[PDB]
RNA sequence: GGGGAUGACCCCAGGCGGUAGGGGAGCGUUCCCGAUGCCGAUGAAGGCCGACCCGCGAGGGCGGCUGGAGGUAAGGGAAGU
RNA sequence: GGUGGAGCCUGGGAGUGAGGGCGCGAGCGAUAACGUCCGCGUCCGAGCGCGGGAACAACCGAGACCGCCAGCUAAGGCCCC
RNA sequence: UGAGGGAAAGGUGAAAAGAACCCCGGGAGGGGAGUGAAAUAGAGCCUGAAACCGUGGGCUUACAAGCAGUCACGGCCCCGCAAGGGGUUGUGGCGUGCCUAUUGAAGCAUGAGCCGGCGACUCACGGUCGUGGGCGAGCUUAAGCCGUUGAGGCGGAGGCG
């Protein structure tokens, strides 16, 4: 019962080779360089998936700190009213009222500036 | 009449049209469950409490569909450790009728 | 019953352990041997009991 | 596993219901059937797969390259797993696959497959060839009245060398020898047909 | 219809035919005829004859009004290379690959007339 | 640990980085029992794709093009796997 | 007191027997070495997975099952990258 | 020199019915026509992959720095009735190839030009342990003999306790 290889490594190289599309040069055509990239593409695909949340937060702090500053208070003054006043509403995902429609976010500034003491 | 509903830890700026996806609820696909905690009424109403205490939304779900396939792959250099794991996160899609209260 | 319905007890087939195979997910390059040494080289561990 | 058997009534004698404790209801298991099936198909293997290993290829033990100062890889002879025309290291050798099951395992397998053909009531024991002189056309024109159309596989085993001869060619039936009865043909078929000779020597075998 | 014939087993390296094919594309049949008439290369003798054969197959077998055609696409592939032996020094030989080429060219109509 | 319709289906508590290793569960290839069978010109194996379906997977289904005659369940075994 | 991948006994199965850094107690060295050799512990090895220290395995925090466009913090910072 | 070493090289089609004949071309090579189920089934001709070499279309690159990738925003193009999806990266952010050997590698330590195929923990006779069965103070066959030539029984010399 001789079991030669035959089809299974051609299918296995087609899975990695057709999984690795759009790469520079021999790491999209050759099979020994396609799996050396998809390992790093998987590790970068994990770590940058962990980094997307924190990077979007680092965008949200710049949008909130950018929008609140011209009212006469910065970010550290702004959050101190929210954590103490029981008005934890914004929660840094609600920057789209500081961007889209600021006539109510300005009222959130009015609720936050009176909560300094 | 927009709002900020909270479910599954996440919050959403919701309109009476429709919204994006939320956590996998224990909701029948023809039934209508209530999303309890909201914020920030639409026209001239604004709140200063974590819960509105008087207004909420009641939203009908559509169904447990099938999303995309996020494929994670652990790899460590010169440890001889190669892991290839598939993962699909479930979702429940739901509309909005009105925000009463 | 007749045939292709009779089957062994599911406890003892052990799947041959197939030791020297794929690097991850099981047992890698060295089968059960170390990196280097007498037990690692072929036909070594000369006389274990004596 | 059942008192009830199926009798032929060839000429005059009515339907009887014979018995013995091997075919009276008791405990059965498919694993002991599987052991005799696997052994039956295991000593059946002739085992003629033979490959030249490194020790007996028609090559020569001569170093193609010198060990150093050449440039290419080190090699010792043409007869290696490398230099692909050489022999494989662990190819199959002609070896014996026979091993003897215990006697009580074997008789408790042969006394259990027939019990599987008795609990369903699929067996049908006869006396002799009730037709005329045993031809194939003159056998199908007796099994048709016996209830054997050919929609299901039947194993007939008898001491007569003429019922075997007439029933040797039908694709839906398999015929055997009375002292040559095994477990595995009863395993392949589902209706056991025999006589008082194969049943008699069968009960001399099953103690 | 797009008229070609073929060239096969030309006994010339393809990299020295692409220099004499990749400049005559887009021109007319008489323009490529007069450019390859005076192009001092070896490949021009083999591309000029396959333009005479291709134009001669376009005017005769496919009546494509020879005044009104040009070269649509012209390309040359690689055929089976001959593995001869070029003996270098110190007894060690090197295989030499004297190749062959496939000079095909289709003929395009100018416009819908 | 529990509801113990013994539920091989759901609750509670704890845990889930990992080399050499120890252990458990699966996928794929050649051949064999099943096979005097089944599928196959209304198109088998193989080749090229799929943004389709299932599966934590080795992968398996389904759709299209080419191809021209073989492939083989379910349940198991032997490895030149 | 302590129900914990705690222990104790038997049997099967490997690997390891080149270690290194850091703080302390020491020897040799020159109170020199990212120097040699012990002990007490940690870390790397095996956590070159993460944040800080500009970059760096052992300096600090922290022990990565997976996913989310959610929060709170440890070390370190709040003039801009 | 010689003793000796020692290869690669199978496949058209059911039937050669192996392309008469016209044209270009010195010839070769084809383009038509015809035979053929198929002529990318054309004579070392079944299926014909990958590396490799080109042709045609979409995107983007001549002020940007990288083991070449991942994520995000946007632009362009193509599918889909739409929802959505597929190709590309302009910019931002984050990022020291694989394996071995190592206290320790992206390593200016070794191996790898690329692709396809071959290949590395088995087997005989035994011992120990575990597991699924049979029998139980018993268990158990070897050599050999009798049977169809894919069928089993006979055979207690013997072994363990
Ligand atoms: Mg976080
Ligand atoms: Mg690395
Ligand atoms: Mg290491
Ligand atoms: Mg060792
Ligand atoms: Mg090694
Ligand atoms: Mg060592
Ligand atoms: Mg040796
Ligand atoms: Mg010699
Ligand atoms: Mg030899
Ligand atoms: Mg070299
Ligand atoms: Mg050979
Ligand atoms: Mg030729
Ligand atoms: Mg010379
Ligand atoms: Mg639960
Ligand atoms: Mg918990
Ligand atoms: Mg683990
Ligand atoms: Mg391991
Ligand atoms: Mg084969
Ligand atoms: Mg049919
Ligand atoms: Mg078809
Ligand atoms: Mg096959
Ligand atoms: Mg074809
Ligand atoms: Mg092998
Ligand atoms: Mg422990
Ligand atoms: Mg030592
Ligand atoms: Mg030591
Ligand atoms: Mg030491
Ligand atoms: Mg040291
Ligand atoms: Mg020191
Ligand atoms: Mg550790
Ligand atoms: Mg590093
Ligand atoms: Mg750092
Ligand atoms: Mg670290
Ligand atoms: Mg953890
Ligand atoms: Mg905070
Ligand atoms: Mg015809
Ligand atoms: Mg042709
Ligand atoms: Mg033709
Ligand atoms: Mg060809
Ligand atoms: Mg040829
Ligand atoms: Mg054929
Ligand atoms: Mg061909
Ligand atoms: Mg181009
Ligand atoms: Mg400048
Ligand atoms: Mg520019
Ligand atoms: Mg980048
Ligand atoms: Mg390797
Ligand atoms: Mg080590
Ligand atoms: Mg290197
Ligand atoms: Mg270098
Ligand atoms: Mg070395
Ligand atoms: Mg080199």
């Amino acid at each position: 019962p001789r079991a030669k290889t035959g089809v299974v490594r051609r299918r296995k190289h087609k899975k990695i080779l057709k999984l690795a599309k759009g790469y520079w040069g021999l790491r999209s055509k050759s099979f020994r360089k396609a799996r050396e990239t998809l390992f790093a593409a998987g590790n970068y695909a994990y770590a940058h998936r962990k980094r997307r949340k924190r990077d979007f937060r680092r965008l949200w702090i710049v949008r909130i700190n950018a929008a609140c500053r011209q009212h006469g208070l910065n970010y550290s003054t702004f959050i101190h009213g929210l954590k103490k006043a029981g008005i934890e509403v914004d929660r840094k995902n609600l920057a789209d009222l500081a961007v889209r429609e600021p006539q109510v976010f300005a009222e959130l500034v009015e609720r936050a500036k009176a909560a300094q003491g | 009449m927009f709002a900020i509903v909270k479910t599954g830890g996440k919050q959403y700026r919701v309109e009476p049209g429709l919204k994006l996806r939320v956590e996998k609820l224990d909701a029948e696909p023809g039934a209508t469950v209530e999303l309890p905690v909201l914020l920030l009424g639409g026209e001239k109403t604004v709140v200063g409490t974590p819960v509105v205490e008087g207004a909420s939304v009641v939203a009908e779900v559509l169904g447990h569909g099938r999303g995309k396939k996020i494929l994670v792959s652990k790899f460590k250099a010169k440890v001889q450790y190669r892991r290839k794991k598939g993962h699909r996160q479930p979702y429940t899609e739901l509309l909005i009728k009105e925000i009463r209260g | 019953m007749k045939l292709s319905d009779l089957r062994p007890n599911p406890g003892a087939n052990k799947r041959r352990k197939r030791v020297g195979r794929g690097p991850g997910s099981g047992h890698g390059k060295t089968a059960t041997r170390g990196h280097k040494g007498q037990k690692s080289r072929s036909g070594g561990l000369k006389d274990p009991r004596r | 596993m059942k008192e009830v058997a199926v009798y032929q009534i060839p000429v005059l004698s009515p339907s009887g219901r014979r018995e013995l404790a091997a075919d009276l209801p008791a405990e059965i298991n498919p694993h002991l059937l599987w052991e005799v099936v696997r052994w039956q198909l295991a000593k059946r293997r002739r085992g003629t797969a033979s490959t030249k290993t490194r020790g007996e290829v028609a090559y020569s033990g001569r170093k193609i390259w010198p060990q150093k100062h050449t440039g290419r890889a080190r090699h010792g002879d043409i007869g290696a797993p490398i230099f692909v025309g050489g022999g494989v290291v662990f190819g199959p050798k002609p070896r014996d696959y026979s091993y003897t099951l215990p006697k009580k395992v074997r008789k408790k397998g042969l006394a259990m497959a027939v019990a599987d053909r008795a609990r369903e009531g699929k067996l049908l024991l006869v006396e002799a060839f009730a037709g005329v002189n045993g031809k194939t056309k003159e056998f199908l024109a007796w099994a048709k009245e016996a209830g054997l159309d050919g929609s299901e596989s039947v194993l007939l085993v008898t001491g007569n060398e003429l019922v075997r001869r007439a029933a040797r060619n039908l694709p839906w039936v398999v015929t055997l020898a009375p002292e040559g009865l095994n477990v595995y043909d009863i395993v392949r078929t589902e209706r056991l047909v025999m006589d008082l000779d194969a049943w008699e020597v069968f009960q001399n075998r099953i103690g | 219809m797009e008229a070609k014939a073929i060239a096969r087993y030309v006994r010339i390296s393809p990299r020295k035919v692409r220099l004499v094919v990749d400049l005559i594309r887009g021109k007319s049949l008489e323009e490529a005829r007069n450019i390859l008439r005076y192009t001092n290369k070896r490949g021009a003798y083999f591309v000029a004859k396959v333009l005479e054969s291709a134009a001669a197959n376009a005017v005769n077998n496919h009546d494509m009004l020879e005044d009104r055609l040009y070269v649509k696409a012209a390309y040359v592939d690689e055929g089976p290379a001959l593995k001869r032996v070029l003996p270098r020094a110190r007894g060690r030989a090197d295989i030499i690959k004297k190749r062959t080429s496939h000079i095909t060219v289709i003929l395009g109509e100018k416009h819908g007339k």
